């Protein structure tokens, strides 16, 4: 009489497998993003333009993106963050605008970059609140980064036609300070994609889209020994 | 005075834990070894089980 | 007053250390020198369970030694019948960040939780065949960590907010809060008599807690880094804990001291899960090297190695009958070893 | 049991030197990257400097670069910090911190509020 | 020196057969033993290895003996089967290379749609279409006499010759369908992939200022050339000769050229296990695990 129990179990398994196939396709069609930075950085402004954890869903050119905003979690993030070793990218928001907040952001970035379970994920780096740094430098980097005294704007810089050089060199100094960490390791398995942005903008979604395109394209090119 | 408030609980916890009727480690070791030896025959992961009795054969 | 309290705390710590030293008459490694070794222990993968799409974070055996519940980062729990490898249930979850899952000792309910700080309890005994959330417990202020049923009406949870809680499932309220840890609480273990439990934290320490009184009965230390896994010795008189030091330690509750250390020169990776065999003679520990080593509790010598997972071994479990060991990993597969 | 003890401090003059010491007990010292982290009264915790496991990689903050020297002695099991050419803005409580995982390059929760792998610190007032 | 030549050619043919069989068996072992490689991405590579393996076991061992002996002693009913198997397997291998190229194009050009574009059902449909075309060309056409020139052919005195007959239509249709149009499509595909790869390499090398270039464009070009040069060098002259003799006639081509082009076509089955599996770092990981196991 156990034959009927076996048959019923097989039927239930078949139904579960059909549902799992549908869920597998849906899962594989979605890109997941981690959003870090919940301090002076305008993370909530970026979220608005785009409970332990909050989820935001959006679509760009019929591509589905699922961004995860960290909610009620303590300052200790060593064990928690290991949950995010499978995201396609980490979006790291640092305000470029009283302690050395920029040094703390650089230390957190360095920690994320060199973590055993995270050192395959590219980081999309948003250097936010560029206008507050523009105001401050035109009226404090040298007192926290003395090497900035010898920094010169580079040759591939693309400043706006109305940008004071004193703002250009500071923004590119900060960007280069992040790239100095990003470039020192990874063996090509991950790259940093820095961007300058205002607190309120509309191009952030497009920039994240393009950075995800570049990340996946570079991964595939690495797979085929074309890069 | 938050650190004083927390130290007032730390000292109480340490005082409470100090009053434990601890035994000699040799007695606990003997008890654990005796338990392990008594139930050794009942552990399939220590004594292999024939396929006719193993459900995962 | 702060300096006087600090000095009193130091004096009490010195007194406790002296009381512990007073009992160190011999080591387990000396008493067990006359005990025959377990020999070479070998196991083979008997079943492989597939169907998860992401990391498997938690796994728990049923009390009938035939059903398994596993949780993955897809947002799904899967209830398997291990004897046939068929899936019995698949439960979609509200959020995909699941770090723990638990099977009720009666088989009626399944609990889970994670980064949403909420422990969800699903009723499997559904008249319609549709598994629904029977309750949600939402009193923590940090990511939810290991949770274990005490009975159909009580559950003990731990979280990243440094506290543990005894919850009454009928009302959705906390009935006891256990405080005293300073770091995140990583794993729980319930005593076989369900009167005490032991909680390990990111303080490199563990605490023996009294369920009914809400007090911390004993504090054990000796690890250098965070404790990731903890389990009870089958008779309830000892713990085994694993940490990020690449070491495991057996502690005795009555001597209030560390009793044995299991470590190896070639192991520098952390321990993700710890469990005991039915007799307590074999200690199984899963490592980040994608492998699980089997140890001899009494003689502290490596006995056998379980190999086959191609990613970090997240969870380990032994059936109440002791017949099989289940292992989960980040490669989305479960393995049932003889 | 992991326990760190700081030594040194007191009232100092601007332009002087001071040697802070950190003694360890309860772990293997030569496997963890070591940190010095200060906290000013009225502000939060801020990271000063670090030295690696073997003592090769030494890094500082830009505000403290060229005036501080972090060293370690794995044989004598101690951590030293030399403070020459001081500044009146450097009056703070100093902590010697230990990274939680051995044999790694990343340190997450060093500059945090409730962290249990560092000592009680020492007061340096200029 | 005719016997020294015979012995040397025998050794060369045996070495080629052994290399083909060993390489394709190694690829199949890598996929079977390390189930981490079982992916939609690797199914075309697995199919290509098996096809080539069959050539090692079913066709080449007889082609080598016919060329050495110079007589088809096996028979006439077997001669129709040997000609069919050769056509089927060679066409299947070429079309598998074409599908690998198309899969890589889809992977690189639109990485955000790839998980949707190459759903497994489309892979199965593509493989079924490949095998339908191969069987249509190899068995349906041969047994129906579609490749036969006319009824004016008297044939050889006995069954000793066993060579694929080529009518004018068969040469132009077999060439265009199986090699030339796929060749054009693959060339365009890999040119576009090359452009994307070199642009990415330039960006990666340019973002670094104080750090020396971490990526070599010349090495990327070399990988693409090895992928295409092998295909063209192996297959172009054989189909050129095939199409030429279909129109002009068999009496026009010399026998040494007929042998050289046939064996150049066969040799491509000894390179596919290297170009596609040995250059894929997932298979290099598998080829460390295989010996580790
Ligand atoms: C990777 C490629 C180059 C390996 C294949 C090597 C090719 C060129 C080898 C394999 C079999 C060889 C043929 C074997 C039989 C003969 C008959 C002899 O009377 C003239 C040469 C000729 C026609 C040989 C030319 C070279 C040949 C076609
Ligand atoms: C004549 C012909 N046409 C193909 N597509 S293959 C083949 C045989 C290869 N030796």
């Amino acid at each position: 009489d156990q034959r009927n129990e076996e048959k019923a179990q097989r039927e239930a398994n078949k139904k579960i497998e059909k549902q799992l196939q549908k869920d597998k396709q849906v899962y594989r069609a979605t890109h997941r993003l981690l959003l870090l930075g919940a301090g002076e950085s305008g993370k909530s402004t970026i979220v608005k333009q785009m409970s332990g954890i909050f989820e935001t869903k959006f679509q760009v050119d019929k591509v589905n993106f699922h961004m995860f905003d960290v909610g009620a979690q303590r300052d200790e993030r060593r064990k928690w963050i290991q949950c995010f070793n499978d995201v396609t990218a980490i979006i790291f928001v640092v305000a470029s605008s009283q302690t050395n907040r920029l040094q703390e952001a650089l230390n957190l970035f360095k920690s994320i970059w060199n973590n055993r379970w995270l050192r395959t994920i590219s980081v999309i780096l948003f250097l936010n609140k560029q206008d507050l740094l523009a105001e401050k430098v035109l009226a404090k980097i040298e007192d926290y980064f003395p090497e900035f005294a010898r920094y010169t704007t580079p040759e591939d810089a693309t400043p706006e036609p109305g940008e004071d050089p004193r703002v250009t060199r500071a923004k590119y100094f900060i960007r280069d300070e992040f790239l100095r960490i990003s470039t020192a390791s990874g063996d090509g398995r991950h790259y940093c994609y820095p961007h300058f942005t205002c607190s309120v903008d509309t191009e952030n979604i497009r920039r994240v889209f393009n950075d995800c395109r570049d990340i996946i394209q570079r991964m595939h090119l690495r797979q085929y020994e074309l890069l | 005075t938050a650190s004083i408030a927390q130290a007032r609980k730390l000292v109480e916890q340490l005082k409470m834990e100090a009053n434990i009727d601890r035994i000699k480690v040799s007695k606990a070791a003997a008890d654990l070894m005796a338990y392990c030896e008594a139930h050794a025959k009942e552990d399939p992961l220590l004594t292999p089980v024939p396929a006719s009795e193993n459900p995962f054969r | 007053e702060l300096d006087q309290l600090r000095q009193e705390a130091e004096q009490l710590k010195n007194q406790i250390r002296d009381a512990r030293k007073a009992c160190a008459d011999a080591t387990l490694s000396q008493i067990t020198n006359n005990i025959d070794p377990v020999g070479r222990i070998q196991m083979r993968t008997r079943r492989t369970l597939r169907g998860h799409l992401a990391k498997i974070y938690a796994m728990h055996w049923g009390t009938d030694s035939r059903l398994l519940v596993s949780a993955s980062q897809d947002g799904k729990l899967i209830i398997w019948d291990s004897y046939t490898t068929n899936k019995v249930h698949a439960i979609p979850l509200r959020s995909s960040w699941v770090m723990t899952c638990a099977y009720a000792p009666s088989g009626n309910y399944v609990a889970c939780g994670g980064l949403d700080n909420i422990c969800s309890i699903y009723n499997l005994k559904t008249r319609e065949g549709n598994v629904r959330v029977s309750r949600e417990l939402a009193g923590h202020t940090g990511y939810l960590s290991c949770c274990r049923f005490l009975d159909d009406n009580q559950i003990v949870t731990s979280s990243g907010d440094t506290t543990c809680a005894l919850w009454d499932i009928e009302t959705g309220q906390q009935t006891t809060t256990f405080t005293g840890h300073t770091g995140d609480v990583m794993s729980l273990s319930l005593a076989p008599d369900t009167r005490l439990f032991v909680s390990g934290a990111c303080d490199a320490s563990a605490k023996l807690w009294d369920v009914r009184e809400g007090m911390c009965r004993q504090t054990f230390t000796g690890h250098e880094s965070d404790i990731n896994a903890i389990c009870f010795f089958p008779n309830g008189n000892a713990f085994a804990t694993g940490s990020d030091d690449a070491t495991c330690r057996l502690f005795d509750l009555r001597a209030d001291q560390e009793l044995m250390t299991y470590s190896h020169d070639n192991i520098i990776c952390g321990i993700t899960s710890v469990s005991f065999s039915k007799s307590g003679r074999l200690l199984l520990a899963g490592y980040d090297d994608f492998n699980c080593n089997v140890w001899d509790a009494l003689k502290a010598d490596r006995a056998g190695v379980l190999a086959g997972h191609d990613n970090r071994v997240s969870c380990l479990g032994v059936t109440d009958d002791g017949m099989a060991v289940a292992t989960g990993s980040w490669d989305s597969f479960l393995k049932i070893w003889n | 049991q992991v326990q760190l003890q700081e030594s040194g401090g007191g009232l100092v003059q601007p332009g002087g030197s001071l040697r802070l010491s950190c003694a360890a007990s309860g772990f293997t010292f030569s496997n963890y990257k070591m940190n010095w982290v200060r906290q000013a009264p009225g502000k939060g915790l801020e990271w000063v400097s670090d030295i690696s496991q073997s003592g090769a990689s030494i890094s500082y903050t830009g505000s403290v670069k060229g005036r501080f020297t972090i060293s370690r002695d794995n044989a004598k099991n101690t951590l030293y910090l030399q403070m020459n050419s001081l500044k009146p803005e450097d009056t703070a409580v100093y902590y010697c911190a230990r990274c939680p995982a051995p044999f790694t390059r990343d340190c997450f929760d060093v500059t945090s509020t409730t962290y249990a792998y560092r000592g009680q610190g020492t007061q340096v007032t200029v | 020196d005719s016997t020294a030549c015979k012995i040397t050619i025998t050794v060369v043919l045996a070495v080629l057969i052994l290399i083909t069989v060993a390489g394709n068996v190694v690829v199949c072992l890598a996929v079977g033993l390390n189930r981490r490689l079982r992916n939609l991405t690797n199914c075309f590579i697995v199919s290509l290895a098996i096809t080539d393996l069959l050539l090692g076991l079913l066709v080449l061992p007889f082609s080598a003996i016919y060329q050495l002996s110079c007589k088809w002693s096996f028979g006439k009913v077997f001669c129709n089967i040997y000609t069919s198997l050769d056509v089927m397997l060679c066409t299947a291998s070429i079309l598998n290379l074409f599908m690998i190229s198309l899969d890589r194009y889809c992977a690189v050009m639109d990485p955000l749609r790839y998980p949707v574009l190459v759903t497994p059902v489309r892979v199965a449909i593509s493989l079924v279409l490949i095998w339908v075309i191969s069987i249509t060309l190899s068995f349906l056409s041969i047994h129906l006499g579609w490749n036969s020139r006319n009824e004016t052919s008297k044939g050889n005195h006995t069954t000793s010759k066993c060579k694929v007959q080529v009518n004018e239509v068969y040469g132009l249709v077999d060439g265009l369908v199986t090699f030339y149009l796929p060749l054009l499509i693959m060339c365009i595909t890999y040119y576009r992939i090359f452009k994307v790869a070199r642009d990415q390499a330039k960006r990666i090398n340019h973002i670094s200022s104080w750090k020396a270039a971490t990526i070599r464009e010349h090495k990327a070009t070399v990988t693409l050339a090895a992928v295409m040069g092998a295909f063209i060098i192996c297959w172009f002259p054989y189909f050129t000769a095939f199409v030429y003799r279909g129109l002009r006639g068999d009496d026009a081509i010399n026998e040494v050229l007929e042998a050289i082009v046939l064996w150049l076509g066969y040799a491509n089955s000894a390179l596919n296990p290297i170009l596609y599996a040995a250059l894929n770092r997932d298979f290099r990981t598998g080829y460390q695990q295989l010996f580790c196991c």
